[PDB]
This record gives structure tokens, C-alpha cells and sequence, in this order.
């Protein structure tokens, strides 16, 4: 079944710690590339970071460097985001993307989002 | 359940272009395009999907070669070995200086293949995920009686225009020619090693012939996988076919046949295409010979 | 990186053009995928490897590339097809 469950998010202070999550069943978690996409409210898509089968290889983008920490559990099917030294820009809908068969720039599905707003 | 999926050889059939094929990365390939096809040539309406699934092989038989885009220039570099070694320009260029010099790493080379491999994400994998994928979506009733389809599709459209391709190419012939030409330049090597010496490219001839030696056992590898010369009792396909099965088995025999042509292709592309290598530098032995002006 | 106005929504008709301009090292080799966004609710692709067709989506979309410029092209417009349509792109320049 596509499942592409959110968990977590919501409000911290600036410089806070946040984990947002995923779950995900039928289609084998631990066999396809997964992915993070945010959308600010009144903004576009935009996105986060990328993750491999066995977590080979992490890339992310060039303001939230270092800052993020995407992982995976592939014994339990399930997407991570630990992000840390939070900031205001990062205000956004974060949606647990999963990435097509084909690897590429490829969103395949898309959960139903995390907000996660940050003010003071 | 379902049973789901180891030298590298380079290639120059031209003297200026270099190609290489990783055998794993090539049967891999294969079998999911050979696995993508048989599930939506057994159903009525994945017979709208084969233009899709077609682009979509096509699509990462490309990106595959984008890889070599800067397994490139080192490559270029790796064919100026023929520029120092076979044809001296303009006559007037003159032991061991260009066996090294920039000149043994072919290891650089490998070095480059094996730097850009699991590497740059994973466009194998996907071919994985693809063909799986629309395995998994089947129909059928699934009973005890299941039609058998799909299989016959492909191969009368696909492999049986092939083998009767390499059927007429009498392998056992070609090999036993190589083996001769190679015999007879041997031949000539303890000879002229009991003759000549000065200004040595009797050490040329060494080389070639051991580069062409090499090269046989892997025509002569590939030819004996072709063609074993012991045999399933060479059906195989007619057991598939014109029958009917439980679901279980069907989908097992599907990945049976999936893989057999998985390897049988790799290695008939790669023969092919070594075939058409080795000639093109026995006529460089040829050349040496056209160079005994005496 | 990438470029696009939000004008997805006017419907007389004929085809629609959503053009995608780029640069050497983003667009110029790397394989382009396209989305549509129904307001506030999940985005589903429509092509990747720059034209190829998910199981399910119709053909009336398209996606195109000419060097460092791309596009996506819809042709018979619907009361669904008026939306919100981006792209998806690697920029190998900046890493992102």
C-alpha cells in the first residue's frame, strides 16, 4: 500500500532540535532511494537531502549543511531528519519524499507533510 | 523465495576509440530488460506500456554512459599508448621507457572505473526496482492453471532470431583459426628470438602476442558459456511454453529464463565485439610484417 | 536554480508551454522531471527521464530539452490540468 506516514513536527524556539519521521509498508522500504522535500507556506518546493539503499552516500543542499542529519532504518522501513541549530528560513510543510526506481531528481510519491513552523 | 540477482575486459575495435564493459554491470542490465518485457507481453493491457518500458530501458542505458564522461580524458590518455607504441610519427622517433612511462596504469584506468562505481547514486539498482516492480503487477486468476504467454512473446520476437544468428557463426571453427594464427606467430617469436637482435622490435611482437593470447582465452571463455557443449538437452523454452501451471511456478520459470538471458547476451555482445578487436591487431601483426624490408 | 512563472490557469483552448531556462551545468546534463501541485494536496510526477510516462499518467503531457532549455508541454487542457506545475533538476555547479 503507498504509505508515506509523517510523524512529529511543530513548533521549537530558534537554535532548537526537531526529528521528523516517516513509516512505509508494501513497497520495500530498504530496496529504493528516499529523499526530503519542504514547502513554505506562500513559497514553492524546495529541496532537503537524500539518502541511499544502505546509506552509502548522503547529500543535502548548501544553507542547511551540516546542520541536517538524514537516516534510515531499513529493518523497520522507516525515514528520518534529525535537524539541529534550527532557523526561521526553515519554516515549511517538510514531506517525506520517496525517490522513483530510476534514481535521479525524481519524487516518485509524496506524504502528507510535517509542519513545522519556528518563531520566537 | 524467488531467487532475485567478475573480470572486466577493455575494448578498442578501432584504433582511436576505447570502450569498457563490466560484466556484472551488463548481465545485470540485461536481466531486467529481460524481466520488464515478459510481465507486460503476458497481459492485454501492459501491451500499452512496452513504449514506456522500452524508454525507460533506453533512458538508463545512457545515464550508464554518462558515467563515462570522465572515465574519458584518462581514457584518451590511455590511447595515446598506440600513438607512442605502433606509429612513431614522421619516422624520426627512435626499451622499457614507454612500458612505464605514463603507461602502466592501465590501473589508472581501473582505478577510475572502480572511483565511479557503487558511487554517483546506483542507475543499476533501478533497472532492479523497474522490472520487479511491473513483475509485481500481474493479473491472471492465479489458480491452479495459469496461461503461459509472456515467455513465448519474447522469446520468438526477441532470442529465436538470435540464436539461429550465432548458429550459423560456427564458433567452433572461428576458435580453432585464432588458434592457429596464434600458433604460427609463437612459432615465429622462437625464431627470430634464435635470430635477430638490434633495434628490438622483436619485444613488440612479444607483447602483441601476449596481449592476443589473453584475448583468445576470453573469446575462447565466452564461446564455451555460448555454446557448453553439455547441455540442459538445449530445451528448455519448449517446457515453458504451451501449458498451463500454478502461479508459484510460472513466476519462478519467468526469472529462470530471465537469467539465462541475462548471461547468454552478455557474453555473445562481449564476443562479438572482441572478435572484431582481435582482427583489428592481427593486422597490426601484419603491419610488422609489411615492415621487413629485406 | 531553475525558472518558472505561476500561470497554469486559463483555458480557452488548445496546448500550454511552460518553458524552463537553465545553465551548462544543471540542465545541460542532467535528466529533468516534471510535477503537478493541486493546491493543498500532495504533488504527483508526470515525467522523468526527461520524457517517459508514469504508469497511469496521460500523454497529453510532455517534457522537452533543447541544451540549457527545457519545457513542459500539456496538450487538450481539463478542469484538473489547471494547477501548479514544477520541475525537478541536479545542478552539479553548487552540489544541489
Amino acid at each position: 500500500e503507498v504509505q508515506l506516514v509523517e510523524s512529529g513536527g511543530g513548533l521549537v524556539q530558534p537554535g532548537g532540535s526537531l526529528r521528523l519521521s516517516c513509516a512505509a509498508s508494501g513497497f520495500t522500504f530498504n530496496t529504493y532511494w528516499m529523499s526530503w522535500v519542504r514547502q513554505a507556506p506562500g513559497k514553492g518546493l524546495e529541496w532537503v537531502a537524500n539518502i541511499q539503499q544502505d546509506g552509502s552516500e548522503k547529500d543535502y543542499l548548501n544553507s542547511v549543511r551540516g546542520r541536517f542529519t538524514i537516516s534510515r532504518d531499513n529493518a523497520k522501513k522507516s525515514l528520518y531528519l534529525q535537524m539541529n541549530s534550527l532557523r526561521a528560513e526553515d519554516t515549511a510543510v517538510y514531506y517525506c519524499a520517496r525517490d522513483n526506481p530510476a534514481s535521479a531528481v525524481a519524487f516518485d510519491v509524496w506524504g502528507q507533510g510535517a509542519m513545522v513552523t519556528v518563531s520566537s | 523465495q524467488y531467487h532475485f540477482k567478475n573480470s572486466i575486459d577493455i575494448l578498442q575495435e578501432k584504433e582511436g576509440h576505447l570502450d569498457f564493459v563490466i560484466i556484472p554491470h551488463y548481465t545485470f542490465l540485461d536481466y531486467y530488460k529481460h524481466l520488464s518485457y515478459n510481465s507486460i507481453y503476458h497481459k492485454s493491457s501492459t501491451y500499452g506500456k512496452c513504449i514506456a518500458v522500452d524508454a525507460f530501458i533506453k533512458k538508463i542505458n545512457e545515464a550508464y554512459d554518462k558515467v563515462k564522461s570522465k572515465c574519458n580524458d584518462i581514457k584518451n590518455d590511455l590511447i595515446a599508448t598506440i600513438k607512442k607504441l605502433e606509429h612513431p610519427y614522421d619516422i624520426n622517433n627512435k626499451f622499457k621507457k614507454m612500458m612505464d612511462e605514463y603507461n602502466t596504469k592501465k590501473k589508472k584506468l581501473i582505478k577510475c572505473i572502480k572511483n565511479h562505481e557503487n558511487d554517483f547514486n546506483k542507475i543499476c539498482m533501478d533497472m532492479k526496482n523497474y522490472g520487479t516492480n511491473l513483475f509485481e503487477q500481474l493479473s491472471c486468476y492465479n489458480n491452479n492453471f495459469c496461461n503461459t504467454n509472456g515467455i513465448r512473446y519474447h522469446y520468438d520476437e526477441y532470442i529465436h532470431k538470435l540464436i539461429l544468428s550465432v548458429k550459423s557463426k560456427n564458433l567452433n571453427k572461428d576458435l580453432s583459426d585464432m588458434t592457429n594464427i596464434l600458433q604460427q606467430s609463437e612459432l615465429l617469436l622462437t625464431n627470430l628470438n634464435k635470430k635477430m637482435g638490434s633495434y628490438i622490435y622483436i619485444d613488440t611482437i612479444k607483447f602483441i602476442h601476449k596481449e592476443m593470447k589473453h584475448i583468445f582465452n576470453r573469446i575462447e571463455y565466452h564461446t564455451k558459456i555460448i555454446n557448453d557443449k553439455t547441455k540442459i538437452i538445449q530445451d528448455k523454452i519448449k517446457l515453458n511454453i504451451w501449458r498451463t501451471f500454478q502461479k508459484d511456478e510460472l513466476l519462478k520459470r519467468i526469472l529462470d529464463m530471465s537469467n539465462e538471458y541475462s548471461l547468454f547476451i552478455t557474453s555473445d555482445h562481449l564476443r562479438q565485439m572482441l572478435y572484431n578487436t582481435f582482427y583489428s591487431k592481427e593486422k597490426h601483426l601484419n603491419n610488422i610484417f609489411h615492415h621487413l624490408i629485406y | 536554480a531553475l525558472t518558472q512563472p505561476p500561470s497554469v490557469s486559463e483555458a480557452p483552448r488548445r496546448r500550454v508551454t511552460i518553458y524552463c531556462s537553465g545553465s551548462s551545468s544543471n540542465i545541460g546534463n542532467n535528466a529533468v522531471s516534471w510535477y503537478q501541485q493541486l493546491p493543498g494536496k500532495s504533488p504527483k510526477l508526470l515525467i522523468y527521464f526527461d520524457d517517459l510516462v508514469t504508469s497511469g499518467v496521460s500523454d497529453r503531457f510532455s517534457g522537452s530539452k533543447s541544451g540549457t532549455s527545457a519545457s513542459l508541454a500539456i496538450s487538450g487542457l481539463q478542469s484538473e490540468d489547471e494547477a501548479d506545475y514544477y520541475c525537478a533538476a541536479w545542478d552539479d555547479r553548487l552540489n544541489g
